């Protein structure tokens, strides 16, 4: 199946991406024909048992799969607020995903509302509204 | 590819807004109605335009060893253009016309490649958990 291989494709990307964001804790992504089911301690589990961070870790694992998958590589990747939500667990993970993989990747926009992520980050841009009108200040 | 700068100009609660992009992790940071989100917004409309999503845009951006820059004005009417860089100057790479320029961006970066491999956003994620 054409389908079958593609899926089967992606989850192997997605596999090494995640286990990756996770220090090994999950050893791969499975995707059914579409659900996503992660591996730990060798038994595929349900994406309910997920804390936090790791489901931040999961979506972004998956979405660089799927680019790897369609481009071949990456270039440039925008990050347009997609984990708007961030408790201590989640900012954590994010941070992590910066320093040690997003850093990899030629030009990262991130766009956030966190300012704690500064630091992980290469050049830093604060955007705020003055007088009814943006104003941008460069911080790094 | 790589996006170098853009300058927005009234659109949304941008009144002269220029921002660079260089190499590595670039963050933006902003509160709600900051402008950061129109910014992506102008972004992708000076990328992609005519889609749904003096008003002035100018993108300079990286494409297989080529600086393009594209260039919207809207008026009524509207003015579009997108250049090449070559030497010291810019040059025109297909008629200044919304469907001209257009027709090439879907050539030169398709607007599927975009948002499947480059552009991350939120309901990308909710679909997937």
């Amino acid at each position: 199946l054409a389908r079958e291989a593609a899926l089967s494709k992606i989850g192997e990307l997605a596999s090494e991406i995640f286990a990756e964001f996770t220090e090994g804790k999950y050893s791969e992504v499975v995707v059914r024909a579409v659900r996503l089911f992660v591996v730990w301690e060798g038994k595929e589990r349900p994406l309910t048992f997920l804390r936090g961070g790791e489901r931040i870790a999961l979506g972004l694992a998956f979405r660089l799969a799927m680019s790897l998958y369609l481009a071949g590589e990456i270039s440039l990747l925008i990050l347009d607020e997609p984990t708007p939500y961030l408790d201590e667990e989640r900012r954590r993970k994010l941070i992590t995903i910066m320093e040690r993989y997003l850093k990899k990747i030629p030009q990262v926009i991130l766009v956030s509302h966190d300012e704690e992520l500064k630091d992980a980050a290469d050049h830093v841009i604060r955007i705020s509204l003055e007088n009814g009108s943006s104003k941008v200040e460069v911080v790094s | 590819m790589k996006l170098e700068r853009v300058t927005v100009k009234n659109f949304r609660s941008h009144s002269d807004t220029v921002v660079e992009f260089k190499e590595g992790i670039n963050l933006i940071i902003g509160q709600n109605g900051s402008g950061k989100s129109s910014l992506l917004d102008a972004i992708l409309v000076g990328l992609y335009w005519p889609l749904r999503i003096d008003t002035y845009i100018d993108l300079i951006f990286e494409k297989d060893g080529t600086k393009y820059r594209i260039t919207r004005r809207f008026l009524s009417g509207e003015i579009h253009a997108m250049k090449r860089l070559v030497g010291n100057e810019w040059k025109h790479v297909t008629e200044p016309s919304s469907k001209a320029i257009s027709a090439f961006m879907e050539k030169l970066i398709p607007y599927n490649i975009f948002l499947n491999a480059i552009y991350i956003r939120q309901g990308q994620i909710d679909a997937i958990l």
